[PDB]
């Protein structure tokens, strides 16, 4: 019948700054001669590459670059075993997103950057541009923003919780007409959390 | 690229008239951002419609919106004189936002017969060595006519050119100006400039010549 | 309250560059976005771009990527932009708009009045204007011809203002020269004509051209 579907991965990862690259790497068992990768958003493509054999494993490097708002979408991708094309089942998706297009926000803990155990920390993201959405990424939530505010700002909270444990927080701008398409990342965010005395 | 396609792409309904025009989107597009405007020639485009159903300030009643996924439609219970104008559609669900081609909302009459009159060219014009006859199609309806032009009984073509009025305010009737421009030289070697004109509510095709003579 | 005054009509030749301008008034001009448009005549409205006249950040159609330049300048409360190796196809009605709210794909609320460009390698020329004859029972139709002008704006009025009714002033038509011609004609009772002396005014402002033109039964 149908073979089955590759895997579909991003290296270094799914963000991409603009005018970077990104690899999305399609690999499978299945001895697949053909590697065919698919977006799907402003801009829809297909790319065609040939894929190599290694330790019983076909796989094929795309090259997504130097990075656009055209190239970013969701991504899928099909292997073929034969040409003149047998697509199998398509991959997993994944949502390559471009970074760095806005002005970046702010980034706020409240009540601050550390704070005793069990007390409850939220992040408050925040900026002059009417962003419809934020997104808060721990080293992924999207929360939308709110009206015109202090300022005038349109601004997201995240509440972190009672056990967050912490970690250094960055935070994402977006409009809903672009997905794909985020701002410059705001500046980090230590969040630390230290045991009650 | 969320393609809006407008249907029809000209209408024309009598006063009183319940009128109704459809946007189809290529893709699936959000009711929230959905937008319909009025154009009349000369001026911005007036938010008329958004998402989908809600009217604009100063939009009246009779007009309504609907819709939802690929297909949404603008509608008037009872067509007015004022109502007739170009309608777009416009989605803003993702970007690029795009508008439709638009629908041309006229206001349909009773027959009206096309007055025809030929005009040769001027003496002064003569002299300066181009002549243009011009052929006038004076207040009709419908709006689809043809102009034939005969010089000594020839059908000519490419040295014609049309022009067609927008509908009166009181009559609702179009006008068209048919000029056929020839060369001094030219224009002095053939005898008679005859215009041709088919039309309904025309019997047979009326045709207004005249001798270059006098 | 809310208005929005673009700059005024423009003549520019191909490949060149143009630049129009979208005054704001009634708001603050930096809380919201603001969209421009391109309507060639005779077809729906294309999307060019925007711009946040806080931060100046733009998103562009791909289509208009490298052909037009958004700008801002906050002490004007004035948006700009430039469309850059100009071509005939580049010959529209361009328009600037706000949204209902400082969301950038809210419904575009407030319309500027649209900047009409021409790009041409014509000639500033002033028309020529020759009589339609009345050319003789009933109402005869008598007229004026302004041929070989350029650019498009001309204005055609009949007794210097007196004569409204049955006057039908034709579109212009591009000619193949690029210059621009029209006909404005009316119907009068053929009675008329010996007892009233009916004449055209036309002005062609570009050129600072005014021309009064007497059109007379005749032969
Ligand atoms: C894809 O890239 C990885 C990381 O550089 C590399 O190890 C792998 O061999 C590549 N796959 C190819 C070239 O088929
Ligand atoms: C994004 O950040 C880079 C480096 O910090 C900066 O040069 C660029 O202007 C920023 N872009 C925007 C749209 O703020
Ligand atoms: C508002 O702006 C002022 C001036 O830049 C700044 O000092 C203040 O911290 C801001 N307040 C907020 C963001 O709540």
């Amino acid at each position: 019948g149908v073979h089955r579907k590759p895997s579909l991965l991003a290296h270094p990862g799914r963000l991409v700054k603009s005018e970077e690259t990104v690899i999305l790497q399609c690999w499978s068992d299945v001895r697949f001669e053909h590697f065919l990768l698919h977006r799907e958003g402003k801009f829809k493509d297909t790319l065609h590459l040939i894929g190599e054999h290694h330790d019983g494993v076909s796989k094929a490097n795309f090259s997504i670059g130097p990075m656009m708002q055209d190239l970013a979408g969701t991504y899928r991708c099909y292997g073929s075993v034969t040409h003149s094309y047998q697509l199998s089942a398509p991959s997993d998706p994944l949502d390559i997103v471009i970074t760095g297009l806005y002005e970046k926000p702010s980034l706020s803990a409240q009540p601050g950057p550390t704070v005793l155990a069990g007390e409850s920390v939220t992040l408050s993201c925040s900026s002059r541009s009417s962003y419809d959405m934020y997104h808060l990424s721990r080293e992924h939530e999207c929360r939308f923003s709110a009206g015109p505010k202090v300022n005038g700002t349109f601004q997201a909270d995240f509440p972190l919780g009672p056990a967050t444990h912490g970690g250094t927080y960055r935070c994402f701008g977006s409009f809903r007409d672009s997905p794909y398409e985020w701002s410059n990342s705001s500046d980090p965010l230590l969040v630390s959390v230290i045991g009650n005395p | 690229q969320i393609v809006l396609t407008q249907s029809p792409a000209s209408m024309s309904a009598s006063l009183g008239e319940r009128v109704t025009m459809t946007c189809t989107a290529s893709s699936s597009v959000s009711s929230s951002y959905l937008y319909w405007y009025q154009q009349k020639p000369g001026s911005s485009p007036k938010l008329w419609i958004y998402s989908t159903s809600n009217l604009a300030s100063g939009v009246p009643a009779r007009f309504s919106g609907s819709g939802s996924g690929t297909s949404y439609s603008l509608t008037i219970s009872s067509m007015e004189a004022e109502d007739a104008a170009t309608y777009y559609c416009h989605q803003y669900h993702r970007s690029p936002p795009t508008f439709g081609g638009g629908t041309k909302l006229e206001i349909k009459r009773t027959v009206a017969a096309p007055s025809v009159f030929i005009f040769p060219p001027s003496d002064e014009q003569l002299k300066s060595g181009t002549a243009s006859v011009v052929c006038l199609l004076n207040n009709f309806y419908p709006r689809e006519a043809k102009v034939q032009w005969k010089v000594d009984n020839a059908l000519q073509s490419g040295n014609s050119q049309e022009s067609v009025t927008e509908q009166d305010s009181k009559d609702s009737t179009y006008s068209l100006s048919s000029t056929l421009t020839l060369s001094k030289a030219d224009y002095e070697k053939h005898k008679v400039y005859a215009c041709e004109v088919t039309h309904q509510g025309l019997s047979s095709p009326v045709t207004k010549s005249f001798n270059r003579g006098e | 309250e809310v208005q929005l005054q673009q700059s005024g009509t423009v003549l520019a030749r191909p490949g060149a560059s143009v630049k129009m301008s979208c005054k704001a008034s009634g708001y603050t001009f930096t809380s919201y976005w603001m969209h421009w448009m391109k309507q060639r005549p005779g077809q729906g409205l294309e999307w060019i771009g925007t711009i946040y006249p806080g931060n100046s950040d733009t998103n562009y159609n791909q289509k208009f990527k490298g052909k037009a330049k958004l700008t801002a300048v906050t002490s004007t409360n004035t948006a700009y932009m430039e469309l850059s190796s100009l071509t005939n196809e580049d010959s529209a009605v361009y328009y600037c708009s706000r949204p209902t709210t400082a969301t950038r794909s809210s419904a575009m609320d407030y319309w500027g009045q649209g900047t009409s460009v021409t790009v041409s390698s014509a000639s500033t020329k002033g028309p020529s204007v020759f009589p339609l004859a009345p050319s003789s029972g009933g109402t005869a139709a008598l007229g004026c011809l302004v041929k070989d002008y350029f650019p498009e704006p001309v204005t055609v009025s009949w007794n210097s203002g007196a004569l409204t009714s049955g006057v039908h002033t034709f579109p212009a038509v591009l000619q193949s020269s690029g210059l621009y011609s029209l006909s404005s004609v009316v119907t009068v009772p053929s009675s008329s004509l010996g007892t009233q002396t009916y004449i055209c005014n036309v002005n062609h402002k570009p050129s600072n051209t005014k021309v009064d033109k007497k059109v007379e039964p005749k032969s």
